[PDB]
């Protein structure tokens, strides 16, 4: 049998990511005129202001995509994405400074998002 | 001839490629370093001839074939990268999967 | 959402159940368990996971459970298991084996493996990670030998020598307090861990013992200095008081005794038996019988490993040029022929496979190759698999049991034998971060990156004048760990307890980390991981046939080996 040095012989099956966490589908639109690409682990409510979507549905969540991959939005593009729940302590600090604490404080997160112009605060 | 550090090092790629070409001319299937040595020197020499980066990206995939090298060698080389001085300055050439 | 396993292993390295070929051998290792949380794997780069507020925690200072370095997605191959995990290092030591990341938002993060502002990242996805090799049979004869050893994944050199002096070219010995002090000072400039052996020769305790007090980390008894019953006895008395190991290369000539006399002089005390097969030295022709006793920690040197068609021709000639043997002299030919035996070299392959010889070493530059300890260990395992089949202990098509038995021979077993396994020898929490990353295609052949005390010391990397580091020529090069004063913090000089208590390091101005040799007098063959078999080895004095448990141990020499002409330019 031909030898490929260091080759893999992977087992059978598939790997399910983020297993057991609630999944959510939402429609997101890039209202900007430059492309936006969002990574798997950024708190979704804190993404670029010009992405329009129901901001409350991004709280305490992130994209449900393979760790280290990203969703891309061309200028003007609208599309559906699937979110999964953040884990661990379910706390977010920094990034856009919308949360800085538990993700359970939805009212506070949405007030900050709305004051700063993050589109789609219901 | 005011050699800098990179010029001194890249002389050794050329040495190695001369050594590998003699081994191929006496009928040997080439190994991993020999095949890399050989494709890297082709790339550098092509830049010295004034070829473009796009020409060397194509031609570097035809310098060695699987029947020139040992089993497993084609699959070990995912790409080969070399920097050389073209007519318009130093540029990077990458040859993806050079041997098939 | 699900990922097929081929893509998963492409992105994150293999996971539970997946197998990986070692270089171009026939050996396959299988991932036994995985510490990750699928979907929260750590990775670094543009738009990846270890970013502030995400997989990197932006709140914690360095002392609050944050790492200095995370190796992501490593396939660990070690005596403790073959498994997937993140490896976290802090203050130059391994502090966490598990799952790195940010407990803010990720599940299953090991509590002291937080990636924070202070963490540097090494991607190990798709690499095999092992401890650095521990070579306990080094002749210090040419400082160019250190890069040679680092390039094949060796991170600790134990042995002796003062350069190309004839005592050093023959014996791993740095004789006396002054030579030892000089070589301890020389060692400040070698980018590798080092332990120095004194001469284990003398008939009064004081001349031997003053070497230990001067800074030696153990002793070497060699037949070129007189491997007599008295030298043996005095060295082992010094060693039992000092808590250091003694290595022996016994009297090949049988001048003052036969093997049973050397054993009687040892008198049940612990001792490391070097090149136990005997081509490298030792009572002719039955020194390898030493490997059956409970108080012997047996090692092979690497030129006989494994048994090949050129081995005997090469050794006979090697022996005659080293000893300046003459063709013409019948006593020189009889000595050669009593020393270089096909019967014992073939049986040495099998005794490694059975777990009867517990360790490998090089014998660097005195009948041994400094950069081939690791290489030849895997060549032997591959030959044994082809000649003897999968061990009976194997499960699932994998060679995990054999990989753990053989990886132990050059990592943890030499560390245990020398009294330094509290510091090095394996990938465990609390041990020094000497780690070797390997692409699977080069496993055991050419190390990718060698980490010493948590900083890369040596790496296969390309043109320093290029736009990126991968353009040719890719070659082994010393990195920032070896430069300036960082060479002191990334490397350990191992020394006896008494020299440390007597303040030899401050006397000499040593700035390296000082490691303490300890706990090597009350161990035995049973303490050798995966290689703890004691048995009655019989060597026929007429035929040189080796028998264990009533069976002859024999195998054929091979014409070709993996990890050879596909990789090397010469
Ligand atoms: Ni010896
Ligand atoms: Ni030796």
């Amino acid at each position: 049998n031909y030898i490929v040095p260091g080759e893999y012989r992977v087992a059978e099956g598939e790997i399910e990511i983020n297993a057991g966490r609630e999944k959510t589908t939402i429609r997101v639109s890039n209202t900007g005129d430059r492309p936006i690409q969002v990574g798997s682990h950024i708190h979704f409510v804190e993404v670029n202001k010009e992405l329009l979507f129901d901001r409350a549905e991004g709280i305490g969540r992130r994209l449900n995509i393979p760790s280290g991959t990203a969703a891309r939005f061309e200028p003007g593009e609208e599309m559906e994405v699937e979110l999964t729940e953040l884990g661990g302590n379910r706390e977010v600090f920094g990034i856009s400074d919308l949360t800085n604490g538990s993700v359970d404080n939805k009212e506070l997160i949405l007030q900050r998002a709305k004051e700063l112009g993050y589109k789609g605060v219901e | 001839m005011h050699l800098n550090p990179a010029e001194k090092e890249k002389l050794q790629i050329f040495l190695a490629s001369e050594l590998l070409l003699r081994r191929k001319a006496r009928g040997l299937k080439l190994n991993y370093p020999e095949a890399v040595a050989i494709i890297t020197s082709f790339i550098m020499e092509g830049a010295r001839d004034g070829k473009t980066v796009a020409m060397l990206m194509e031609e570097g995939k035809h310098v060695l074939t699987r029947d020139d090298v040992m089993e497993g060698v084609p699959e070990m080389i995912d790409d080969i990268q070399a920097e050389a001085t073209f007519p318009d300055g130093t540029k990077l050439v990458t040859v993806h999967n050079p041997i098939s | 959402m699900k990922i097929n396993r081929q893509q998963y292993a492409e992105s994150y390295g293999p996971t539970v159940g997946d197998e990986v070929r070692l270089a171009d051998t026939d050996l396959w290792i299988e991932v036994e368990k995985d510490y990750t949380t699928y979907g929260d794997e750590v990775n670094f780069g543009g738009g990846k996971v270890l970013r502030e507020g995400m997989g990197e925690n932006g709140t914690y200072t360095r002392t609050e459970n944050v790492l200095d370095l995370l190796l992501t997605n490593a396939l660990i191959l070690d005596y403790t298991g073959i498994y997937k995990a993140d490896i976290g290092v802090k203050d130059g030591y391994i502090v966490g084996i598990g799952k790195g990341g940010n407990p803010d938002i990720m599940d299953g993060v090991t509590p002291n493996m937080i990636v924070g502002t202070a963490t540097e990242v090494i991607a190990a996805e798709g690499k095999i990670v092992t401890a650095g090799g521990i070579d306990t049979h080094v002749h210090f004869i040419n400082p160019d030998q250190v890069d040679v050893a680092l390039a094949n994944g060796i991170t600790t050199l134990f042995g002796g020598g003062t350069g190309p002096a004839e005592g050093s070219k023959a014996t791993t010995v740095t004789p006396g307090p002054w030579n030892i002090e000089k070589m301890l000072k020389s060692t400040e400039g070698l980018p590798i861990n080092v332990g120095i052996l004194g001469k284990g020769h003398g008939s009064s305790i004081a001349p031997i013992m003053e070497q230990i007090d001067a800074g030696a980390a153990g002793l070497k008894i060699h037949e070129d200095w007189g491997a007599t019953p008295a030298s043996i006895d005095r060295s082992l008395t010094v060693a039992d008081e000092a808590d250091v190991q003694v290595a022996i290369h016994s009297d090949t000539l049988n001048e003052a005794g036969f093997l049973e006399d050397t054993l009687r002089a040892i008198n049940g005390r612990v001792i490391h038996s070097f090149h136990v097969e005997g081509a490298g030295g030792g009572h002719a022709p039955d020194i390898m019988a030493m490997a059956g006793h409970p108080n012997v920690l047996p090692s092979s040197t690497n030129p006989t490993r494994p048994f090949t068609v050129n081995t005997i021709d090469e050794h006979l000639d090697m022996l005659m040029v080293c000893h300046h043997l003459k063709n013409n002299i019948p006593e020189d030919v009889a000595f050669a022929d009593s020393r270089i035996r096909p019967e014992t070299i073939a049986a040495e392959d099998i005794l490694h496979d059975l777990g009867i010889i517990s360790m490998m070493s090089t014998d660097a530059l005195a009948m041994g190759r400094a950069g081939e300890m690791v290489l030849r260990t895997w060549q032997t395992a591959d030959k044994m698999k082809k000649q003897r089949g999968p061990l009976a202990e194997e499960k699932n098509g994998s060679d995990n049991f054999r990989l753990k038995r053989y990886v132990s021979k050059y990592t943890i077993n030499p560390a245990i034998a020398q009294g330094i396994a509290h510091e090095v020898g394996s990938i465990e929490e609390g041990k020094f971060a000497d780690l070797v990353l390997w692409e699977p295609k080069f496993f055991g052949v050419k190390a990718d990156r060698v980490i010493k005390g948590g900083i890369i010391a040596y790496a296969q990397i390309g043109d320093p004048s290029a736009s990126i580091p991968t353009p040719q020529p890719v070659m082994g090069r010393r990195m920032y760990g070896t430069v300036g004063d960082l060479i002191h913090d990334t490397n350990i000089t191992f020394m006896s307890k008494s020299s440390i208590q007597q303040g030899v390091p401050a006397k000499l101005g040593l700035k390296r980390r000082i490691g303490t040799v300890k706990n090597c007098r009350n161990i035995g063959k049973k303490d050798m991981k995966w290689n703890d078999v004691t048995t009655d080895i019989d060597i026929n004095p007429e035929t040189y046939e080796v028998k264990v448990d009533g069976e002859v141990l024999t195998c054929e020499p091979v014409k070709e080996l993996p990890m050879a002409q596909r990789y090397f330019l010469f």
